[PDB]
């Protein structure tokens, strides 16, 4: 039901 | 005025276009990257349902869990915007 | 080496000191935000039970909900730290 | 349960 994101700004 | 660009996305497409609609409007009103972010994220909640979580800025990187189908993270302009159901 | 200055707490002086070791053994080991963010997240989704999210940056601003004691957010060096508990 | 929070970088 869930699921871990990452983001990085460039 | 802006240009959106979605980077990363687990949302129906709809839902998209209101996430970029809700941080132009954001922006449109707001300077400050944490009003900016209390905007979308209350317009979210009371829209979609809690719990939203958002984050607005030119230099940060992160690592969220959310739930299915409710996560965008995207650029308007020369700033990120994250946007994420969590709760 | 970076100095710990927290600007806001809602976290047992004991948790709030865990953070503060996690984000300084992050950064001893990754430079890039993200992966500072994931080393943060992982060790206090095992250490204090999911669901943590980590924001690490020099430029953004936030708003969040989380679960009361669960909340900290702070500078290490010239980064700053968002660490929460929601789901 | 839960509170808001408000940050922002200086």
């Amino acid at each position: 039901a869930t699921s871990a994101k990452a983001t990085q700004t460039d | 005025d802006r240009k959106a660009v979605i980077k990363n996305a687990d949302m129906s497409e709809e839902m998209q276009q209101d996430a970029v609609d809700c941080a132009t409007q954001a922006l449109e009103k707001y300077n400050i990257e944490k009003d900016i972010a209390a905007y979308i994220k209350k317009e979210f909640d009371k829209k979609y349902n809690p719990t939203w979580h958002c984050i607005v800025g030119r230099n940060f990187g992160s690592y969220v869990t959310h739930e299915t189908r409710h996560f965008i993270y995207f650029y308007l302009g020369q700033v990120a915007i994250l946007l994420f159901k969590s709760g």
